[PDB]
């Protein structure tokens, strides 16, 4: 047969029934919201019905230079999306989602509408497109109204102008795509006819659970990597190295003495301290048994010795001597260690309680190069807003908190050709990671 | 201040506010934290030594005990030279990796700035302040002093603080007057209804710090009862009752000596008795009771058959003096009010009111008396 398939004010209309279409009495056609275009067209082709369609009145794709070079996890994401050209790419903040998107834009070479949730992400996307694509894009939002083959628009104005733009862009890129299932925006997604959709988010799940709507509105997830995955040995772009030191003779005496006290107690009560449920029991008993408290104290005090051993400062001196010419930031968890390190080497220190005036002075005098090395604590301070350093030296910590890993990924992604993260650990002391 | 509101510890049941006071169950915790405050120890060392205690015990209480115990310590005097200049000019020497070169950098910087740099390099930072004298407090007393500080912290949100009288009422108002509090006395049960720091929009800070000094005397009484109305929320405000009577586990350790000074009422007495001879000036006259509202004047002055009463008022608001005078229209005498312009937002003017700045200008009282003696 000769089915006619036509776009109309955010809907698709049809001579004939296709699954997902429903007859309109008002329109005298089988209809649905324009987003069903791709699927009903493909329904008709795969049954050899001649499809006479005027649906997509696409803007001309503009002239671009591709200035993008991708890391290789970035390209597997592009390769994933390209198989179906309808889906979400989940990457953490700072893993470069924008450049995966703009690479797709250049591969596809079709008019592209990029939907963002805030005015700052308009100007940001505008800047990234100039740099990496050498095109000044159209902008709809904030009070500006220019419309070009590549356009950045707010969710609000995409919703407002959907029937007008629904058929103009074949590629539809939803930044912060977790916004899309919200009340107004979900019907905006359904009004576009755009057959090719790319969603970007680091937070695909929603507390209302409306991420269940993704396959309908954008496509399913087709690629996801955590920051933990993206901080692997073979995938990250900085080396991770553990240098091992031994406790002081006096430290080893105290440390071992504490461990024995703790172990003997635990054995004297039929308790163990292997996992984090064991810990909860010991903390619970410590509220009302003095000896349990002192045991939990022994645990903390021995842990503190291993983490903050003076031998780590001696090793730190060796490292700072090996890298006289690099830009080094030393991290601790405790504030007291940061002061030991700043006194020992006469380097600036930053804790969570540093006045914002001085804190701003230190990091800037660091990025300008008057301070070649600083030390910083991380208890109660995110490693945020920090400049580029070639070398991170992490002294202590209960492992690495996920944000910390993320935060350090950003400080050394900038860093150089290849940068280095050194963690200093003590040799004989027990593993304290409790599951 | 009491305690920071972030450390306030209370629960709301129905329309009542119940404070979470410390009890004997907290003696262990109090002893283990008291033992941590020893002379020659840094506050930031203690922050790390209590960490496990914040896993075992309620960390709002752990933090309050430390913030109270530090408040009882003596620290070294501030450094001669602002310590941030000590570190800018010490840290400009990059990282020093030789022990000998370090000592020389130190002495070089100590001669330029004229101080012992190491002793003071981090002296402006709480974490590095070293204790010289440790507090003397007992575990019981800290619990006691915690509870009084928690009570004060909650009364700072009070719209109204009704104090009921056992014994020393005439001793309460005295302090309330020497502290400049805003209040209405009543008689159905004899009680004082102090207006709370939520009344003020302006100088709540300074008001609350004196209201709290009044608590100290109230709860020293053999029998006391207070009911505060507290206001919580910014745009939807609801009122809650705090009802508290004969709670023995309170103790003040803020000396706060020399804060409630009768400079103004005493000077006025000298000036008036000297400069005016036509009137007889009786001090602390018997309070008057008009339909179960008590009026406690500061002075009664009389010339023959004319009788007028003087009240001095320390803090005030437009709505307070309006209310005070409205209720004074029904006292059936001439009454002269003396307001302090500094403790107000609006610079008031009334038919029976004389403002004063730092003392009372006896000129104006003399003027006022004859301009209606006729
Ligand atoms: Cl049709
Ligand atoms: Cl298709
Ligand atoms: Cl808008
Ligand atoms: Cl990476
Ligand atoms: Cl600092
Ligand atoms: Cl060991
Ligand atoms: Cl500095
Ligand atoms: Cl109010
Ligand atoms: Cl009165
Ligand atoms: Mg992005």
């Amino acid at each position: 047969g000769s089915v006619y398939l036509r776009y109309f004010k955010g809907l698709i209309l049809s001579d004939a029934y296709a699954p997902g279409l429903k007859w309109s009495d008002e329109l005298k056609a089988y209809s649905a919201l324009a987003f069903k275009y791709r699927d009903v067209r493909k329904y008709f082709l795969e049954k050899e019905i001649e499809v006479e369609e005027n649906v997509i009145d696409s803007l001309p794709f503009p002239l671009i230079k591709d200035k993008i070079e991708l890391r290789d996890y970035q390209a597997e994401a592009v390769k994933a999306w390209l198989k179906e050209k309808r889906g979400i790419i989940v990457l953490p903040t700072g893993a470069g989602k924008t450049q995966v998107a703009l690479k797709i834009v250049s591969i596809m070479k079709v008019a592209t509408l990029i939907v963002v949730p805030t005015i700052d992400l308009i100007t940001q996307w505008k800047e990234r497109i100039n740099k990496y694509l050498d095109f000044d894009p159209g902008i709809i939002g904030g009070g500006e109204d220019s419309l070009k083959g590549i356009t950045v628009i707010t969710y609000d104005s995409a919703y407002t102008r959907a029937e007008e733009l629904g058929n103009k862009f074949p590629l539809l890129i939803f930044d912060e795509v977790h916004h899309l299932p919200s009340e107004g925006y979900s019907i905006m997604a359904q009004l576009f006819a755009s057959p090719y959709r790319l969603g970007l988010t680091a937070t695909p799940e929603r507390d209302d659970g409306k991420h269940e709507l993704y396959p309908i509105l954008v496509g399913p997830i087709v690629y996801r990597k955590s920051v933990e995955e993206l901080a692997g040995k073979y995938i990250a772009k900085y080396k991770i190295k553990k240098l091992y030191v031994s406790l002081t003779n006096e430290e080893k005496k105290r440390y071992d003495g504490l461990r024995k006290k703790l172990k003997d107690f635990l054995s004297s009560r039929g308790l163990k301290l292997q996992n984090l449920d064991d810990f909860h029991r010991l903390v619970k008993l410590a509220a009302k048994d003095k000896e349990a408290r002192e045991a939990l104290l022994a645990w903390h005090e021995s842990l503190n010795i291993a983490v903050n051993s003076q031998s780590k400062i001696e090793k730190l001196r060796e490292i700072l001597q090996e890298y006289k010419n690099e830009k080094i930031i030393v991290f601790t968890r405790d504030t007291q260690m940061a002061y030991r390190i700043s006194k020992t080497f006469l380097i600036p220190v930053v804790t969570y309680k540093t006045d914002k005036d001085e804190r701003e002075e230190i990091l800037q005098k660091f990025r300008d190069g008057e301070y070649r090395v600083i030390v910083a604590s991380t208890v109660f301070d995110e490693g945020v807003d920090v400049p580029d350093a070639t070398l991170a030296i992490v002294m202590g910590g209960y492992g690495t908190k996920r944000q910390f890993l993320q935060r350090l990924g950003r400080i050394l992604r900038k860093k150089d050709k290849e940068a280095l993260l050194i963690e200093i650990v003590t040799k004989g002391t027990a593993d304290y990671r409790l599951s | 201040m009491g305690l920071p509101w972030e450390l306030a510890r209370f629960s709301i049941v129905k329309d009542e506010v119940l404070p979470h006071f410390a009890t004997n169950e907290d003696l262990d915790l109090a002893n283990e934290i008291i033992s941590l405050f020893k002379a020659g120890k840094k506050l930031g060392e203690i922050d790390e030594e209590i960490e496990y205690l914040e896993k075992i015990y309620d960390h709002k209480l752990v933090r309050a005990f430390v913030k109270l115990l530090t408040r009882l310590c003596e620290f070294e005097l501030d450094s001669p030279i602002p310590p941030i200049q000590i570190r800018r000019e010490l840290f400009k020497y990059g990282p020093v990796l030789d022990e000998k070169e370090r000592e020389d950098i130190i002495q070089k910087v100590s001669k330029k700035l004229g101080a012992d740099i190491m002793r003071f390099v981090f002296s402006d930072l709480d974490e590095e302040k070293k204790i010289i004298k440790a507090p003397t407090i007992s575990a019981e007393d800290l619990i006691r002093w915690y509870n009084l500080s928690l009570l004060q912290t909650l009364l700072f949100k009070a719209y109204k603080l009704t104090v009921y009288v056992s014994s020393n009422w005439k001793e309460i108002i005295r302090r309330a007057k020497w502290l400049g509090l805003m209040y209405f006395a009543y008689d159905k049960p004899l009680r004082f209804e102090f207006l709370g720091p939520a009344t003020l929009v302006k100088l709540t800070e300074k008001y609350g710090r004196n209201l709290a000094v009044l608590l100290q005397f109230i709860i020293s009484s053999q029998n006391w009862k207070i009911e505060a109305e507290l206001v919580l929320g910014k745009k939807f405000k609801r009122v809650y009752k705090l009802k508290l009577a004969n709670f023995k586990e309170l103790k003040e350790l803020v000396i706060d000596e020399k804060r409630f000074d009768s400079s103004v009422e005493e000077k006025f007495y000298k000036d008036f008795t000297n400069v005016i001879k036509g009137w007889k000036i009786i001090r602390e006259p018997e309070p008057l009771v008009v339909d179960n509202r008590v009026f406690i004047p500061d002075f009664l002055v009389e010339k023959g058959n004319l009788k007028v009463y003087v009240e001095i008022v320390g803090f005030w608001t437009k709505e307070y003096i309006k209310e005070k005078l409205d209720k004074l229209k029904k006292v059936k005498y001439p009454i002269l009010i003396l307001l302090n312009e500094e403790l107000g937002k609006e610079k008031f003017n009334g038919m029976n009111v004389i403002t004063y700045k730092r003392k009372i200008d006896i000129s104006l009282v003399y003027k006022w008396l004859r301009e209606l003696e006729n």
